[PDB]
């Protein structure tokens, strides 16, 4: 069933082949958007996503 | 117990349950 608890069981997610320098649509686990992709020096803390 | 500090994350469970009262196993706290 589906109607007792938040959802712990879930279907694999498949993954594509990411491009840098080109005008695509991005999809980052939910995160969506349209931009260009490119190499940053940001110094993210290790618990952090975007 | 005098300054400042952050406090990082460490898990995140998706137990849900409903939670009301708490206790601890043992010389201060």
């Amino acid at each position: 069933e589906l109607l007792h608890a938040p959802a712990t069981v879930c279907g694999p997610k498949k993954s594509t082949n990411l491009v840098k320098n080109k005008c695509v649509n991005f999809n980052f686990n939910g995160l969506t958007g349209t931009g260009v992709l490119t190499e940053s020096n940001k110094k993210f803390l290790p618990f952090q996503q975007f | 117990p005098q300054g400042f500090s952050a406090l990082e994350p460490l898990v995140d469970l998706p137990i849900g349950i409903n939670i009301t009262r708490f206790q601890t196993l043992l010389a201060a706290y």
